[PDB]
RNA sequence: UCUCUCUUUGCCGGCUUAGAUCAA
């Protein structure tokens, strides 16, 4: 029945004729409208799966993909994995059988490198593209070429954002149509300020409080910069609650933000009987894949943070930028879902005037090393012979490329060096990780390193609480702190982890994230296959407490990654690079000389490195001389 | 941060302090408000 | 070597965190580290003793009397400063930083530019040298009045800054800080 | 009704405050005086088993 | 819902304060009183 | 004249620049 009241059922027959008659078809429409799910039951009911063809629909996040797929299981009425499956990046649900499959961008990339013309899929329709990640980009761009060779081939774009015309161009008029739905959304006015703000959190606020006690009960989301900004809200909620009237709604505060453990997240959801209004303070989260009903009122400061990397620096930084036209427009329909709804952004139409219409992609906000690793893997000598949609930076490339050449991974000409580049090029991860896990072979160390590896590409290991469970948790990480740095405490918190039953009682008392433990035994299962494919044994530990050869492979993986205390307590790096340590390391003051570290991130006067290990000078000097 | 709305338990604990301390002390009362200067206690005090 | 109990530090920042202690003692030794003793005890000894080697050179018994070297003669304190004081070669890094090869590198990808070719990723690395916001709202104009951007032994630590402490000896901000005209009328 | 977590730990720590007095360092004095009853009980033990 | 902002019943008074907090003494100690089976422990 | 209970019942460390200072 909930298939039948979505709004594209109506439009089944014309998709079809859409789907059949164009090679390319370009599906705009709203989320939550069916295109996610109802599309891939429209066209099997059609046939286009019949006779060992598959329907292969790419959704470049991981939770979603998955949520999906059970969604589209249950609503067939099939097993799951059955008929429909599932394929994220690091894991596999997925079976012979399986008619429909949702997958990540990143595996398709991968098959695409196997197999370059997809002969067992038909059709593939590319869903969540108005995201603009880097590998969704990047797979537009191999699918185009796909396209090209194969005339039966066939693809599907479902989008959230205006941006048909541009793909028409990319595409050609002639192969794709330009098709539109019409759904129905109560009209939401908006209401600007007369003049420019000096505060908006403060005009945020203001106007909070003014719904309140004048407007009609409905819940208030926010958009705020970012996640500094939550506190002085929950602060200023509370001072207004303590000195709210009678005549005025009891407003509660919820925050909403990425960093939050996912109970949080769920806090929102709860609904709150009695004269309860809710007020959603949300940085950026509460724009895609969220779906809080009852939402009236929504006041928009025009801020939003994000993340740009500096390729000169090997740096980044969070930094806060206007938003844009596509993203206030979203935002301003946001409200408005279940009745008439009003926004607030807080500013002058004058000001909206000038803001730049879409935020650019993550081809172009991201690091493209793992981009020119695949495409040389393809065998693409020259960069530009690419179809990009939007030209990446040149110097980016360059950058990107002396790094590589820095690396070992490419030779003076260029093309990939030994078995050495070829095997970077098939590893998922970057290759500066990568090196270390293809040159362990030659030391016998494999098992360690490939923990490690595990380790940082999983994430933090470590849970740390707000409250007083802090030095619980101190008191807890007291048994396993290594003298030699932060990453053999972690290979010791590891080794004892699976020493440990994976007790899920230990993982509460020692505060430890069993969820990416888990994922890090997924990623050094998947590691051990793909070193299988070369041959390579992975029983190699070593039966010396000396760490020294494992800190060799690692100053071979890290050879940029190196700086030396100074004096006024900050480090010099190799390049000459002002850094500071974090205060999560364990070495925060104990005044190494000498250290190593992974992952970079600035703020606005100091660069903080994390993943902190000390190293001896005598293995640099002896390392770089050869 | 410091100061605030002086809610009650904030006035009874001074009320407490004041009797078992004295009205020259602030300093050491304010130690027990921590939210709260010994310029800030001895205004209410003297004040409310 | 156990590292000493870790739990003392727990939070509490610098300027709250007792004092250094060497063996858990609240204490200071060395002259430059603000100890009022240094050595053993204000003494060049050690606790045992030092005894030079037994010499004897024959032209094939001075051969077992070998050389000097670095490390035999150091302290704790002096290893680890020397292992800090190591800073040396680099080359390369300094060499593809901050193109050279990488102009051949762009040989390899068939640049072709004439014209150079840029990306809004380079607006938004212009935004590094734009601002980072000051909590400001969109339309707001801000203000050009509120916006703000020799050596030898030092006074001591503790001592402060003050008017007291700047460079009588001034020649600084030449013509910076000064106009190269001003409108008469 | 419930004044969040933050002024309940100020209040304990006002309630311990109050009712202190002794002093600050008269805890030394009775501490070794109660070390000291401690053991000369076990001497009169030691030498009562004996 | 720990948002209870309703004022208390009853309200935190001074004298509450230090009954609660005089409450926190117990009797005086006592020790085991010692035993003198001889003339010695007597002397 | 006993026993218990209540009530009445007058009642038995110093000095100085408050010694000096105090943000998670």
């Amino acid at each position: 029945i909930q298939k039948k009241l979505l709004p594209i059922t109506k439009y089944r027959n014309q998709l079809l004729y859409a789907v059949e008659q164009n090679q390319i078809t370009i599906v705009l429409g709203h989320t939550g409208c069916g295109k996610t799910t109802q599309i891939p039951q429209f066209l099997y009911e059609a046939g286009w799966a019949s006779q060992n063809g598959i329907i292969g629909c790419t959704q470049p996040r991981r939770l979603v993909a998955k949520s999906v797929s059970e969604r589209v299981s249950l609503e067939l009425n099939s097993p799951p994995g059955s008929l429909c499956g599932y394929s994220i990046q690091f894991d596999h649900n997925v079976s012979e059988k399986t008619k429909i499959k949702y997958m990540t961008d990143g595996i398709l990339l991968n098959e695409i490198f196997f197999d370059p013309l997809l002969e067992r899929y038909s059709i593939v329709i590319l869903d969540e593209v108005h995201e603009r990640t880097l590998s969704t980009d990047l797979l537009l761009g191999v699918l185009k070429r796909i396209l090209e060779k194969r005339n039966d081939f066939r693809l599907v774009l479902s989008s959230a954002s205006v941006d048909a015309n541009k793909l028409s161009q990319f595409f050609g008029q002639d192969k794709v149509c330009t098709m539109s739905i019409e759904g129905k959304l109560f009209p939401v006015e908006t209401l600007f300020l007369q003049k420019p703000t000096e505060n908006y959190v403060d005009s945020a606020i203001e106007t909070v409080i003014n719904i309140n006690s004048t407007y009609p009960p409905g819940d208030i989301l926010v958009f705020l910069s970012g996640r500094k900004e939550i506190e002085y809200c929950i602060k200023k909620i509370e001072d207004s609650l303590i000195h709210a009237s009678e005549d005025c709604q009891t407003l509660v505060p919820l925050p909403l933000h990425a960093g939050l453990t996912v109970d949080e997240q769920m806090r929102v959801f709860n609904i709150y009987d009695g004269d309860f209004r809710k007020v959603i303070f949300s940085t950026n989260i509460a724009e895609t894949s969220i779906t809080i009903d009852g939402i009236v009122y929504v006041v928009d400061s025009g801020f939003n943070k994000q993340r740009i990397y500096n390729p000169y620096t090997r740096t980044s930084k969070l930094i806060n930028v206007p938003i844009s036209k596509s993203s206030a427009i979203q935002r301003s329909g946001r409200a408005g879902r279940t009745m008439r709804g009003k926004v607030f952004r807080l500013y002058t139409e004058k000001a909206y005037s000038l803001m730049k219409e879409e935020f650019e992609a993550d081809i172009l906000n991201c690091d493209m090393s793992p981009l020119v690793l695949f495409l040389k893997g393809l065998g693409l000598k020259n960069i530009l012979q690419f179809p990009f949609f939007v030209r990446p930076p040149t110097v980016h490339l360059m950058a990107a490329l002396e790094d590589l050449y820095l690396l070992g991974v490419l030779d003076e000409s260029g093309n990939l060096t030994d078995p050495l580049g070829i095997q970077i090029s098939n590893s998922f991860l970057d290759a500066n990780i990568s090196k270390a896990l293809l040159t362990s072979n030659q030391f016998g160390c494999t098992h360690e390193i490939l923990s490690i590896a595990s380790i940082l590409t999983a994430g933090e290991v470590f849970y740390n609480p707000t409250s007083s469970s802090k030095n619980d948790a101190f008191v807890a990480h007291s048994s396993f702190f290594a003298n030699e740095g932060d990453i053999i405490t972690a290979l010791n918190v590891f080794e004892s982890f699976v020493g440990n039953k994976k007790d899920l009682q230990w993982c509460r008392k020692n505060y430890l994230n069993y969820q990416t433990l888990r994922q890090a035994l997924d990623i050094r299962t998947h590691l051990v296959r793909f070193l299988n494919k070369f041959s390579i044994p992975t029983a190699q530990r070593l039966p010396s407490s000396d760490c020294s050869k494992i800190l060799k492979c690692l100053l071979d993986g890290f050879v940029r990654n190196v700086a030396h205390l100074q004096n006024d307590g900050s480090y010099k790096t190799i390049g000459g690079k002002q850094v500071w340590l974090d205060s999560s390391s364990v070495l925060h003051e104990k005044k190494t000389p000498w250290i190593m570290y992974s992952s970079a991130v600035e703020s606005e006067t100091q660069i903080f490195v994390k993943n902190i290990s000390k190293i001896e000078s005598f293995w640099l000097d002896k390392y770089y001389k050869r | 941060l410091k100061g605030g709305a002086w809610k009650n338990t904030e006035d009874e604990i001074l009320k407490a302090a004041v009797s078992k301390y004295g009205k020259n002390q602030w300093a050491r009362i304010s130690s027990l408000l921590v939210r709260k200067t010994p310029k800030q206690c001895k205004a209410r005090w003297y004040e409310w | 070597f156990d590292l000493e109990p870790s739990r003392i530090n727990q939070g509490v920042p610098v300027w709250k965190q007792e004092a250094r202690d060497e063996r858990n003692r609240k204490r200071f030794h060395g002259a430059f580290t603000g100890g009022f003793s240094a050595g053993y005890f204000n003494t060049v000894g050690s606790k045992e003793g030092w005894q030079p080697k037994s010499w004897k050179s024959s032209r094939n018994e001075n051969k077992s009397v070998h050389g000097m070297t670095i490390d035999d003669i150091m302290d704790e304190e002096d290893r680890a400063d020397q292992e800090l004081s190591k800073v040396y070669t680099s080359k390369i890094n300094t060499i593809d930083t901050s193109d050279s090869i990488g102009e051949k590198m762009l040989k390899n990808l068939g640049w072709n530019g004439h014209d150079f070719v840029i990306s809004p990723f380079q607006g938004y690395y212009d935004d590094t040298k734009l601002t980072n916001q000051a909590y400001h709202g969109i339309g707001y104009q801000a203000d050009d009045v509120f916006q703000l951007e020799r050596g030898g032994f030092g006074s001591g630590v503790l001592n402060d800054d003050g008017i007291e402490d700047q460079d009588i000896y001034d020649l600084g901000a030449p013509k910076m800080r000064y106009d190269k005209s001003i409108n008469i009328t | 009704i419930d004044m969040d977590e933050d002024e309940k730990e100020m209040l304990s720590e006002a309630r311990a405050r109050l009712a202190n007095t002794q002093g600050k360092k008269a805890k030394r004095k009775d501490r070794e005086k109660q070390l000291e009853l401690t053991r000369r009980l076990s001497h009169l033990q030691k030498r009562r088993e004996l | 819902r720990v948002k209870n902002k309703n004022p208390a019943p009853i309200q935190i008074s001074a004298e509450q304060l230090l009954r609660e907090a005089v409450e926190r003494q117990d009797v005086a100690f006592v020790p085991p009183k010692i035993n003198i089976t001889d003339l010695e422990e007597l002397q």
